[PDB]
RNA sequence: CAAGCUUGAGUCUCGUAGAGGGGGGUAGAAUUCCAGGUGUAGCGGUGAAAUGCGUAGAGAUCUGGAGGAAUACCGGUGGCGAAGGCGGCCCCCUGGACGAAGACUGACGCUCAGGUGCGAAAGCGUGGGGAGCAAACAGGAUUAGAUACCCUGGUAGUCCACGCCGUAAACGAUGUCGACUUGGAGGUUGUGCCCUUGAGGCGUGGCUUCCGGAGCUAACGCGUUAAGUCGACCGCCUGGGGA
């Protein structure tokens, strides 16, 4: 019941945050693929367009800061 | 090796400007790769997992020249005297 | 940087340090003067620091530990074997004919265009004072009072690393592992010093001492007891705590009392 | 002529030097015959962690095509300059010219 | 890669024979037609074809009696590593008289029960039991 | 988990939502995992024989629901 | 020997996915240590204990700082490499594999004794670094003794640039290349279609995991990725000890 393959995207640009504020949990970790149901090609592009934003200071690393 | 740097060797050595499959073309397209790749192994001498491609290219060019040496000995001497290959 | 081949006892252990970048010729003429071998004896004509005397004729080469000329660029010309210090010395031609000697950084050759002064761009070879250098970049020729001359970090292969730029002071870390405060406007030079493998050189034999001007050294428990505390014994005996010639302990006892400089020593070398 | 997606973060006290930075970093590319595709300011943005002990920084996105030399220069200005706090330069394989997702 | 086509033909026969197929194929040749021109005339296979103008596919057709298989055992006796050349003084009979051995004489490929009375010997291409 | 209580939330409720919101993010598995050292051989053996026994008890559902007993 | 063709083997066009190798940066959480501030009697430890650390102020708790090693979530019998093996992000140089439509060259192929390369950890040399762990070693215990598993500390070593060593259950305990022979569940990754018209149905390619039939095997088990039916070539064993 995926989202990316459904909507027909080809790249997950990290510079959108209104999407990635669904695919991170409360603490700031990444919710696994057998829970969001994302296909396992776009899960890798998700796990890199989160780790770019965590560097570029749009998404936290933990809950505290 | 870039596209317009192989489409120069195809036109230099290729008898149709389309053929891309001749034996002299398939030796020149490896020698103008090895002699360009020698200036990458002068900086990174520990790169064995991309030295295996170089040993592959060398020992396949040796086979594609020893085919030519017994097929047509006329072409083989002028091919090595054009490329500089000693043997 | 090769071992010499064992033809005969005397070259069995030699590791040279050879370098083909150097100048195989004569030094620059208006930069020499006389540095005669003082022989370890002062005006009173007595041996004060021992072991010294002998060797080869060491003609001094003048060298610019100040680098005062701001603004003007400076091409390098060649390198030479200055036999005073254990570094190598570059010969520099400025844009208006003035030649000088400077210390040689690690990435130096014939073709570099260095530039001294306040507004120098950041590249190894350049110099600029330490309120425009960025933090972390390792420097040599660090001065302790602004304008005196290059004093800190001036050997064969040393460096000091700027770690903090607070107030109107900077904090270094010297090569002997001791932190140090320096006035924030002393004239430092970026990058290390070139000839980094002098410590690999094993000299090989006795003769490479007395071609460098070091005499023999007689250890303490050889002598008879009017010349050193360690003497005596009808055979071998060393039944006393290890001392200098002149009474003082040597195996650990600290001897620093220069109490006018302790504003700047942040932590001792451990 | 490989394209590039650069982004840098300047300090909000020095937030009045960004037209200087934009019209001085168009120089080293467009005078270096690399075309300039899209170029946006993002204003001041709340961070979500401390970086150099502050909380609001200033983002500029610059998506530009260049020869491989001048971009290999353009990181040194960001490093030895201390106006900018962070900079990321990615190698986009093609030439994007859409509006940024956070212009809305 | 391929270092023999005859022990490719025979093993396609036997592996389409014990797997209860009906029509094995292969790429053709000029020896694997003079072998399935002996197997048919003996009677081990019903009828063969050949299809194509530039690269031909030989299409055999296997046979069955009572639901079981016809070519029960089929060895291969002169193989490319080791060539067996026998003279007609010492030609072998396979299974005492019921199984043939496709001998290549000089007078065309023929079974040994005819190529012992045509008065010559030759290579022994395959036993068939 | 940072459980900020709401307006008039009773205390066992605003404590049990914390204990659930800590069990979910799972810090009591992680700080048990980093307690000792599991080598790259022992961890791989464990996370292979902890997948073959997810396979077998994903499967054996749909075979042992074919043979009745009464 | 001589002459040819396109299915073996190869090159060119456009792309796709990947912890493949080598070099230089940088980001965050934590362990330790140093300087302090608040603070008062215990902390640490095991099955219970003591050794050790604290009334010279530990342990907690807050700000600040130096440095080193490793990359939580993603992370899955998932991916890449010929094996050894390889996990944060970013940039340079570079090796393969695979699909797609074509054009081309005309067996250029397969295996390989002696050779020559790569080859985890441990070791070894010369020069740097050392936060965590940690053989030897020192102390407290359990014990009939305990040179041991448990505990408090801790040096080689782990790490980095360059040289040797060339061994492991280097394991799929299965040498490499090719052709055939019933099926079904998946996973990962390309692509031409058909009302694609949100997760649809019709296909053909490569790579990897379980269960299972003929046939084989002493059995267990293997099972189109064979240990089935074959062809080419190389390695290797011949009772246990001695070894
Ligand atoms: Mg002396
Ligand atoms: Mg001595
Ligand atoms: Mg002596
Ligand atoms: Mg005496
Ligand atoms: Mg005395
Ligand atoms: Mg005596
Ligand atoms: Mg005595
Ligand atoms: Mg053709
Ligand atoms: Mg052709
Ligand atoms: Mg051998
Ligand atoms: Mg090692
Ligand atoms: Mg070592
Ligand atoms: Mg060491
Ligand atoms: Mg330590
Ligand atoms: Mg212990
Ligand atoms: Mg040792
Ligand atoms: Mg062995
Ligand atoms: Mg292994
Ligand atoms: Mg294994
Ligand atoms: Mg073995
Ligand atoms: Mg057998
Ligand atoms: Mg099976
Ligand atoms: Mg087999
Ligand atoms: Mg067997």
């Amino acid at each position: 019941f995926c989202r990316f393959t459904a909507e027909g995207v080809q790249e997950i640009d990290y510079k959108d945050i209104a999407t990635l504020k669904n695919y991170i949990t409360e603490s700031g970790k990444i919710v696994p693929s057998r829970i969001t149901g994302t296909r396992a090609k776009y899960q890798r592009q998700l796990a890199r367009a989160i780790k770019r934003a965590r560097y570029l200071s749009l998404l936290p690393y933990t809950d505290r800061h | 090796l870039s596209t317009e740097a192989t489409a120069k060797i195809v036109s230099e050595f290729g008898r149709d400007a389309n053929d891309t499959g001749s034996t002299e073309v398939q030796v020149a397209l490896l020698t103008a790769q090895i002699n360009h790749l020698q200036g990458h192994f002068a900086e990174h001498k520990k790169d064995h997992h991309s030295r295996r491609g170089l040993l592959r290219m060398v020992s396949q060019r040796r086979k594609l020249l020893d085919y030519l040496k017994r097929k047509d000995v006329a072409r083989y001497t002028q091919l090595i005297e054009r490329l500089g290959l000693r043997r | 940087v090769v071992k010499c081949k064992p033809t005969s006892p005397g070259r069995r252990h030699v590791v040279k340090v050879v370098n083909p970048e150097l100048h195989k010729g004569k030094p620059f003429a208006p930069l020499l003067e006389k540095n005669s071998k003082s022989g370890g004896r002062n005006n009173n004509g007595r041996i004060t620091t021992r072991h010294i005397g002998g060797g080869h004729k060491q003609a001094y080469r003048i060298v610019d530990f100040k680098r005062n000329k701001d603004g003007i660029p400076a091409v390098v010309e060649r390198l030479e074997y200055d036999p005073n210090r254990s570094a190598n010395i570059a010969l520099v031609l400025y844009k208006d004919g003035e030649r000088r000697y400077i210390l040689a950084p690690k990435g130096l050759k014939a073709g570099d265009q260095i530039q001294s002064g306040v507004d120098a761009a950041i590249k190894p070879g350049n110099t600029l004072p330490m309120r425009n250098i960025p933090v972390g970049s390792t420097v040599h020729n660090v001065e302790m009072k602004p304008g005196k001359g290059g004093q800190l970090a001036r050997s064969a292969g040393t460096y000091v690393q700027i770690v903090a730029r607070d107030g109107a002071y900077v904090t270094l870390r010297l090569r002997s592992g001791e932190m140090r405060k320096v006035e924030a406007d002393c004239r430092a030079t970026l990058g290390e010093v070139g000839n980094a493998e002098h410590m690999l050189r094993v000299l090989g034999k006795a003769g490479a001492a007395r071609w460098r001007g070091v005499r023999p050294t007689v250890r303490g428990t050889a002598m008879n007891p009017v010349d050193h505390p360690h003497g005596g014994g009808e055979g071998r005996n060393f039944g006393k705590h290890p001392v200098t010639p002149w009474g003082v302990q040597t195996k650990g006892k600290k001897t620093r009392s220069n109490k006018r400089t302790d504003k700047f020593i942040v932590r001792r070398r451990s | 002529m490989r394209h590039y997606e650069i982004v840098f973060m300047v300090h909000p006290d020095q937030s009045e030097q960004v037209p200087g930075m934009i019209e001085r970093y168009t120089a080293a590319i467009t005078g270096a015959e690399g075309k300039i595709h899209r170029l946006e300011d993002w204003g001041r943005r709340q961070l979500a962690y401390p970086i150099n002990k502050l909380h609001k920084a200033h983002y500029v996105l610059m998506n530009v095509e260049a020869p491989q030399e001048v971009i290999d220069e353009l990181e040194t200005t960001f490093r030895f300059n201390d106006a900018v706090i962070r900079s990321m330069v990615m190698r986009t394989k093609h030439a994007v010219t859409e509006a940024s997702p956070m212009v809305k | 890669s391929m270092q023999d086509p005859i022990a490719d033909m025979l093993t396609r026969i036997r592996n389409g024979q014990a797997a209860n197929k009906a029509a094995v194929t292969m790429p053709s040749s000029k020896l694997k037609v003079a072998i399935a021109n002996v197997l048919k005339e003996e009677g081990f296979i019903e009828d063969f074809k050949v299809e194509g103008d530039t690269k031909p596919e030989l299409e055999l057709t296997l046979k069955y009696f009572q639901g079981k298989a016809v070519v029960e055992s089929i060895q291969r006796v002169s193989r490319p590593g080791l060539r067996i050349y026998k003279r007609k003084d010492e030609l072998p009979k396979v299974m005492a008289g019921l199984g043939i051995a496709v001998v290549s004489t000089s007078k065309g490929v023929m079974t040994d029960r005819a190529a012992r009375q045509a008065g010559l010997g030759g290579e022994i291409i395959c036993y068939v039991a | 988990p940072v459980i900020k209580v709401r307006e008039n939330e009773p205390f066992d409720v605003a404590l049990r939502r914390f204990k659930r919101s800590c069990e979910k993010a799972g810090v009591l598995a992680e700080v048990r995992r980093r307690e000792f050292y599991e080598k790259p051989t022992t961890e791989r053996k464990r996370a292979k024989a902890s997948a073959v026994k997810r396979h077998a008890k994903k499967l054996a559902r749909e075979n042992a629901r074919r043979t009745r007993l009464y």
